């Protein structure tokens, strides 16, 4: 981290990204809907997008795409490789600026 | 909260 | 790349 926030909700992440973030700000947090797992909260166009991270026990990924041994390697990969996450239509979801 | 999910 | 939808 410090893009990793161990004790926030999706709501609390929204509030943080909206008040202390800029467009391209992001963080990872524990998932509500999958206990024990993680979710990326990403600000783009003044709003927040959430994306689940899968942990299979053998790797992490985004329920698709490249496989990683650790959450930090996942985050680094998508920070370094811009334009790998997209809406189907067709703007990019960029992890630009960790929110620490 | 709005989730995005892969295609 | 990965494409996403709500």
């Amino acid at each position: 981290r410090r893009w990793f926030h161990p004790n926030i909700t999706g709501v609390e992440a929204e509030n943080l990204l909206l008040t202390r973030g800029v467009d391209g700000s992001f963080l990872a947090r524990p998932s509500k809907s999958n206990p024990g797992d993680f979710t990326l909260s990403v600000r783009r166009n003044g709003a927040v997008t959430h994306i689940k991270i899968q942990n299979t026990g053998d790797y992490y990924d985004l329920y698709g795409g490249e496989k990683f041994a650790t959450l930090a390697e996942l985050v680094q990969y998508y920070m370094e490789h811009h334009g790998q996450l997209k809406e189907k239509n067709g703007d990019v979801i960029e992890l630009k600026y960790p929110l620490n | 909260v709005i989730y995005f999910v892969p295609l």
